[PDB]
């Protein structure tokens, strides 16, 4: 998840820190959004593997 | 006040017992003097390491 922020030109530190605290609230599907810079749910955004 | 006379066996044996009581006396003294103490031997740093690490995730903002 860190290389996705650097390759997208975003700030890897601010995204990863806010994302790590978000998983402490129980959401397991949250991840990095490549388009907009923010923490979004990849399950509701239909990014699946 | 008080006094304690140590009747021992040999001079080498009773000499070590002299400073041994004075050393252990200051240990019991210092605890009962500052009235609030804390367990030592690295127990303070270990407990703070676990609590402050879970507290870091509840803040954020770098």
């Amino acid at each position: 998840p860190r290389q996705l922020c650097d390759n997208a030109g975003f700030d890897a530190t601010n995204i990863l820190n806010k994302l790590r605290a978000r998983h402490a609230q129980g959401g397991t599907w949250y991840g990095v959004d490549i388009n907009n810079e923010d923490i979004a749910d990849n399950f509701e955004a239909f990014v699946w593997e | 006040s008080a006094s304690i006379i140590l009747r021992g066996a040999n001079d080498f044996m009773c000499d070590e017992m002299e400073r041994s009581l004075h050393d252990a006396l200051c240990v019991v003294k210092r605890v009962l003097e500052s009235k609030s103490v804390v367990p030592g031997g690295g127990a303070v740093e270990a407990a703070l390491s676990i609590y402050l690490e879970n507290y870091a995730t509840s803040m954020g903002s770098r």
